[PDB]
C-alpha cells in the first residue's frame, strides 16, 4: 500500500558526484526496509547494483555506494561516467512485498 | 650377599667384608653420595624438561601497540597443553629410569639385573600412590579438580596397568623365566601405540582446536602454557462472566452458570446452546447442546464447550453461548443477565518470527566454538527451514580467522530456539579487532497438514510422514537434493470469497524474518593472554646469565650451598634458545646418562655393603629418587590447572613409558644379543612377579578411590572437602608403605 | 557466468491464459530464488512474486495472488509464470531476477532480457 517516491530526472556532468533519493510513504526508511538500487540501461538491460542498503554486487564499479541520509535511502555516485546514463530504481521491502520507485532518468552530458 | 660386583664406573672398595663399623662407614658414604646424585638428577631433569618444553612450543612475535610513537616488540613462546605434549613431557621426566635400565643392562655384559626392573616397578608404585596423594593434598581448600575427559583417563590408566600386567605375562605366563626377542620387541612396540593414541586423542577425542583456551605464565623466561578451560427477589439464572477467553489448544473452554436469589431449596431447569459468530461450528469449536439442572442447595454449574485445534493460522474469533427455557419442577426462576456469553478463541498457529538476540556480539579469539542463538518469536507451529551463512568482513576467514560455515537450521514444532556453531581460530594476538558477519535467509515452512497445504496453495511435492498432529497426518515437502521413490510423493495441489479470505489469513501466518537478520561478530584478543603477556613484560649473553644465576633466607642459603656445585656444573649446558632447544636437549640427556650411570653403581654397592638386595634398594631408594621430576611436574599441573587431567595424565604416561621404553629397549637389546649367540636370555620371574601383581591390586584400589571421589559430596579428583582430602592422602601413602614393606619381606623369600 | 534467458514476444487475446518461461544457467537453479517483476510504461515497476524451486515455495503480492501462478521445472532448470484472465492492463514486460535468499544481499542480482506480452484484439 506504500508508495515510493523519487525525483523525475537528474542531470550531471562527467566526473561529478550525484545523490539519488528513495522516500517511503509510511515514514522513515530503516535498515529493515532493505533498500535495493537497480539500473536499467537502454533497450531493457537491467542490472542489480546495491542490496541491503549497503552491500554492493560484485562486478559493480566502486563509484556506486548506498547509504541512509536523514529519513530516506540514498545512492551516491562519485565521479559519474558517461556510461552511467540510465534509469535507476529503488525497491523497499515492507512486511510481505517489495515496492519499486518511479525511477530516476539519470543523464550524463557528453 | 656381602660380595660386590664391579660397576660400570666405580671400582670395588677393597677389602670386601672388612668389619662391622667399616660397613657403616662405607654405607654412609655411598648413601650420602647417592642422595647428592639424586639432587643432581632432579636439577638436570628439570632443565631437560624445560628444553623439551622449548622444542614443542611455537614461537610468536608480539607487537605491543602504545599511544606514543615507540611500540615495544617482544618474542614469546606458546606451549600447547595437549596429550601429545604431555606424553613427551612424561617421557622427559622418565629419562632417569629408562637410562638406568639400559645402562645397567648394557654395562654389565647384557645380563638381567634386579636394579632396573625393580626401580621401574617401584617407580610405578611411587608415582601411582605418593604423587597422586600429594597432588590431592596440594590443591587449595575449597577448590576442586575434576577429570573432564574420563574416557581418555580410562584408556590411559588401563594401558598403564596393562604394561605391568604384560610384564608379568612375559615373565611367568609365556615361557616362564625366559624373555624372547619377540616379547621384548612387542614390549618396545607398545610405545608407538601410545604416541599414536596421544595424536589421535588430540585430533578426534578431545577436539583441542575447538576448546576454550586459557593461558598461564611459564617457568621459563618467555614461556606461556595454553590449556583447556571452561567456556563462560425471585431466583435468576445467568452467566458468571459474560465473556470468556480461551486459546485454541485448550481443548475445552469452561463456562460457569449461576442461579442466585429466590430460594435455593428448589430444582431449576435451563437449556444452553452454542451459536456461530466469527467462528463456525465443526471447524473452530464443537457444537454442543444441553440442559443443566440446579439441585436444592446448589448454585453454580460448570459447562464445557469443545474447541477444535488445527494447524492453520487464523485471527481472533468468537462464538455465542445462549441460555433459554427456564423451568421449575413441581415465575420462581427467570432468565437473568447476562444471558449470553461470548467465547473468544485466540489462534496460536503462527509459524514464527526469526531473529538474532542482538545485532552485534563480542567474542574472544580463544572462544573455540561460539554459539549464536536464533530465536523464534510469537508462534512455533510447524517445521521450518532457515538458511544461514557466514560473510567475510575484516576477519578474512577461510581457516585464517574463522572457518566458513553455511547450511540450514530446521526448527521442529514447538521449538523456539536453535544454535549456530562457528569455529573461531585462535592466533594468540596481543591486540585484535576483526569483524565478520552471520546472516540468516528467508524461512520456509517445510512441514504442514493437508488442509494447510490447500490453504497455502502449495504446488510442490509432499511425502507423507508417520507423524500425526492434532489428529491429522503430517506432510513434508520434498527438496531437490532428496531423491525419493517418486511413488511415495503426493501432489496435494470459483472460490466463494469466504474461502479466499481464509487463504489470506492462512498466508498471514507463514514464517518471516525478525528485527535482526544480520549479526556482526567482532573477534577480539584474549583477556587472559593479554594479562599473561603483561605479567611477563613486568618481570622479564645468556651464557653469562646462567653463571650469574648459578651463584647468588637461611633455608634458601642451605639449599643454595647444597646445590651450588650442581648449578655451577649444569651452567655449562647450552641455553634453550640455541638450536631451537636442541642444543640443551643433546647435552642434558647426555648428563642424565652420566648421573644415572653413577647411581646404578652407588645403588648397587650400597646394597652389597650392608647385605641389602638390589630389589629392595631399588624399590625404596632409587624409585623415590628418580621420580622427583614427576613429583614436581604433577604438583604444578595439579595446582595451576583447572582440571586434574594433566596431573594424573603425567603419572599414567610415566608409568607406561617406564615399561615400554625402560624395560622394552633394554630387554630387546639383551634378547637380540643373546639370540645372536644362540642362547636364551634368562630373567628370574620370582622377584618381579609378586611386585607387579601387588602393584596391580593396589592400583585397582587407587583407581576405585579416584573414581569414588567424583561424587558431588566430594566433587572431583583432587582437593575437595578437607576431611576427605586427608583420608585420601593418608590412604594412598599407606598403600605405598604396605607395598614397599610387603615387597621387602617377599624379596627375602618370606612370601 | 550466470545467464537467465526468457521466451520471445507474445500476443494474446483478452480473457485467455499465457505461460512465460525463464531458463537459468551458470548456477545452481534449485538453491536460489527467482523474482518475477512486471514493468509498464509510465507506472514504474511492480513486483509480481518470488519462487524457490528447491521446495517450490512461493511469495506473491495480494494483487497478483490469483492472477499469476509460479511454477518450476528443475529438470530443465526453468521457472514458469502463468497469467490467467488477461485484460488490457496486462500488456507489459516481464522479468526474472536471481536472488540468493538473503536480504542483506541484492534481491535482483541477474535479470533476464525481458518478455513483452501484449493483450489486444
Ligand atoms: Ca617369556
Ligand atoms: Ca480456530
Ligand atoms: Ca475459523
Ligand atoms: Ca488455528
Ligand atoms: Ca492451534
Ligand atoms: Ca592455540
Ligand atoms: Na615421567
Ligand atoms: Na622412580
Ligand atoms: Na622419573
Amino acid at each position: 500500500q506504500a508508495v515510493v517516491t523519487q525525483e523525475s530526472a537528474l542531470t550531471t556532468s562527467p566526473g561529478e558526484t550525484v545523490t539519488l533519493t528513495c522516500r517511503s510513504s509510511t515514514g522513515a526508511v530503516t535498515t529493515s526496509n532493505y533498500a535495493n538500487w537497480v539500473q536499467e540501461k537502454p533497450d531493457h538491460l537491467f542490472t542489480g547494483l546495491i542490496g541491503g542498503t549497503n552491500n554492493r554486487v560484485p562486478g559493480v564499479p566502486a563509484r556506486f555506494s548506498g547509504s541512509l541520509i536523514g529519513d530516506k535511502a540514498a545512492l551516491t555516485i562519485t565521479g559519474a561516467q558517461t556510461e552511467d546514463e540510465a534509469i535507476y530504481f529503488c525497491a523497499l521491502w515492507y512486511s510481505n512485498h517489495w515496492v519499486f520507485g518511479g525511477g530516476t532518468k539519470l543523464t550524463v552530458l557528453g | 650377599s656381602y660380595y660386590c660386583k664391579k660397576g660400570v664406573i666405580l671400582p670395588i672398595w677393597e677389602p670386601q667384608d672388612p668389619s662391622f663399623g667399616d660397613k657403616i662407614a662405607r654405607a654412609t658414604v655411598y648413601f650420602v653420595a647417592m642422595v647428592y646424585m639424586f639432587l643432581g638428577v632432579s636439577i638436570i631433569a628439570d632443565r631437560f624438561m624445560s628444553s623439551i618444553e622449548v622444542i614443542t612450543s611455537q614461537e610468536k612475535e608480539i607487537t605491543i601497540k602504545k599511544p606514543n610513537g615507540e611500540t615495544t616488540k617482544t618474542t614469546v613462546r606458546i606451549w600447547n597443553e595437549t596429550v601429545s605434549n604431555l606424553t613427551l613431557m612424561a617421557l622427559g621426566s622418565s629419562a632417569p629410569e629408562i637410562l638406568l635400565s639400559v645402562i645397567e643392562v648394557c654395562g654389565h655384559n647384557f645380563t638381567a639385573g634386579d636394579l632396573g626392573p625393580s626401580t621401574i616397578v617401584g617407580s610405578a608404585a611411587f608415582n601411582m600412590f605418593i604423587i597422586i596423594a600429594l597432588c590431592v593434598y596440594v590443591v587449595p581448600d575449597g577448590e576442586t579438580r575434576k577429570i573432564k575427559h574420563l574416557r581418555v583417563f580410562f584408556v590411559t590408566a588401563a594401558w598403564s596397568i596393562f604394561a605391568y600386567t604384560w610384564l608379568y605375562i612375559i615373565l611367568s605366563v609365556i615361557s616362564p623365566g625366559v624373555v624372547e626377542v619377540w616379547e621384548g620387541l612387542l614390549t618396545f612396540f607398545f610405545f608407538p601405540i601410545c604416541v599414536v593414541f596421544a595424536w589421535v586423542a588430540d585430533r578426534r577425542l578431545l577436539f583441542y582446536k575447538y576448546v576454550y583456551k586459557r593461558y598461564r605464565a611459564g617457568k621459563q623466561r618467555g614461556m606461556i602454557i595454553e590449556h583447556e578451560g571452561d567456556r563462560p427477589p425471585v431466583s435468576k439464572i445467568f452467566f458468571e462472566q459474560g465473556t470468556y477467553q480461551c486459546l485454541e489448544n485448550c481443548g475445552t473452554v469452561a463456562l460457569t452458570i449461576i442461579r442466585r436469589g429466590g430460594d435455593l431449596t428448589n430444582t431449576v431447569f435451563v437449556d444452553f446452546r452454542t451459536e456461530d459468530g466469527t467462528a463456525n461450528a465443526g471447524s473452530d469449536y464443537e457444537f454442543t447442546e444441553g440442559t443443566v439442572v440446579f439441585k436444592p442447595g446448589d448454585t453454580q454449574k460448570e459447562i464445557r464447550v469443545g474447541i477444535i485445534d488445527d494447524d492453520i493460522f487464523e485471527e481472533d474469533e468468537n462464538f455465542l453461548v445462549h441460555l433459554s427455557n427456564v423451568k421449575v419442577s413441581s415465575t420462581l426462576a427467570c432468565l437473568g443477565s447476562p444471558s449470553t456469553a461470548t467465547v473468544t478463541i485466540f489462534d496460536d498457529d503462527h509459524a514464527g518470527i526469526f531473529t538474532f538476540e542482538e545485532p552485534v556480539t563480542h567474542v574472544s579469539e580463544s572462544i573455540g566454538i561460539m554459539e549464536v542463538k536464533v530465536l523464534r518469536t510469537s508462534g512455533a507451529r510447524g517445521n521450518v527451514i532457515v538458511p544461514y551463512k557466514t560473510i567475510e568482513g575484516t576477519a578474512r576467514g577461510g581457516g585464517e580467522d574463522f572457518e566458513d560455515t553455511c547450511g540450514e537450521l530446521e526448527f521442529q514444532n514447538d521449538e523456539i530456539v536453535k544454535t549456530i556453531s562457528v569455529k573461531v581460530i585462535d592466533d594468540e594476538e596481543y591486540e585484535k579487532n576483526k569483524t565478520f558477519f552471520l546472516e540468516i535467509g528467508e524461512p520456509r515452512l517445510v512441514e504442514m497438514s493437508e488442509k494447510k497445504a490447500l490453504l497455502l496453495n502449495e504446488l510442490g511435492g509432499f511425502t507423507i510422514t508417520g507423524k500425526y498432529l492434532f489428529g491429522q497426518p503430517v506432510f513434508r515437502k520434498v527438496h531437490a537434493r532428496e531423491h525419493p521413490i517418486l511413488s511415495t510423493v503426493i501432489t496435494i495441489a470459483p472460490l466463494t470469497s469466504k474461502e479466499e479470505e481464509e487463504r489470506r489469513i492462512a498466508e498471514m501466518g507463514r514464517p518471516i524474518l525478525g528485527e535482526h537478520t544480520k549479526l556482526e561478530v567482532i573477534i577480539e584478543e584474549s583477556y587472559e593472554f593479554k594479562s599473561t603477556v603483561d605479567k611477563l613484560i613486568k618481570k622479564t649473553n645468556s651464557w653469562r646469565e646462567q653463571f650469574i644465576e648459578a651463584i647468588t633466607s637461611c633455608f634458601d642459603y642451605v639449599m643454595h650451598f647444597l646445590t651450588v656445585f650442581w648449578k655451577v656444573l649444569f651452567a655449562f649446558v647450552p641455553p634453550t634458545e640455541y638450536w631451537n632447544g636442541w642444543a640443551c636437549f643433546i647435552v642434558s640427556i647426555l648428563m642424565i646418562g652420566l648421573l644415572t650411570a653413577f647411581i646404578g653403581d652407588l645403588a648397587s654397592h650400597f646394597g652389597c655393603t650392608i647385605g641389602l638386595k638390589d630389589s629392595v634398594t631399588a624399590v625404596v631408594f632409587v624409585a623415590l629418587g628418580t621420580s622427583v621430576p614427576d613429583t614436581f611436574a604433577s604438583k604444578v599441573a595439579a595446582t595451576q590447572d583447572q582440571y586434574a587431567d594433566a596431573s594424573i595424565g603425567n603419572v599414567t604416561g610415566s608409568n607406561a613409558v617406564n615399561v615400554f621404553l625402560g624395560i622394552g629397549v633394554a630387554w630387546s637389546i639383551a634378547a637380540i644379543y643373546h639370540a645372536a649367540n644362540g642362547e636364551q636370555f634368562k630373567v628370574s620371574p620370582g622377584t618381579l612377579a609378586f611386585s607387579v601383581t601387588l602393584f596391580t591390586i593396589f592400583a585397582f584400589i587407587n583407581v576405585g578411590v579416584l573414581l569414588y571421589r567424583r561424587r558431588p559430596e566430594i566433587g572431583g579428583e583432587l582437593g575437595g572437602p578437607r576431611t576427605a582430602k586427608l583420608l585420601t592422602s593418608c590412604l594412598f601413602v599407606l598403600l605405598w608403605l604396605l607395598y614397599i614393606f610387603f615387597s621387602s619381606l617377599e624379596a627375602y623369600c618370606h612370601i | 557466468q550466470v545467464q537467465l534467458q526468457q521466451s520471445g514476444a507474445e500476443l494474446a487475446r483478452p480473457g485467455a491464459s499465457v505461460k512465460l518461461s525463464c531458463k537459468a544457467t551458470g548456477y545452481s537453479f534449485t538453491s536460489y530464488w527467482m523474482q518475477w517483476v512486471k514493468q509498464r510504461p509510465g507506472q514504474g515497476m511492480e513486483w509480481i512474486g518470488a519462487i524457490y524451486p528447491g521446495d517450490v515455495t512461493s511469495r506473491y503480492t495480494q494483487k497478483f495472488k490469483g492472477k499469476a501462478t509460479l511454477t518450476a521445472d528443475k529438470s530443465s532448470s526453468t521457472a514458469f509464470m502463468q497469467l490467467r484472465s488477461l485484460a488490457s492492463e496486462d500488456s507489459a514486460v516481464y522479468y526474472c531476477a536471481r536472488w540468493s535468499g538473503y536480504y542483506g544481499s541484492s534481491s535482483f542480482d541477474y535479470w533476464g532480457q525481458g518478455t513483452t506480452l501484449t493483450v489486444s484484439s
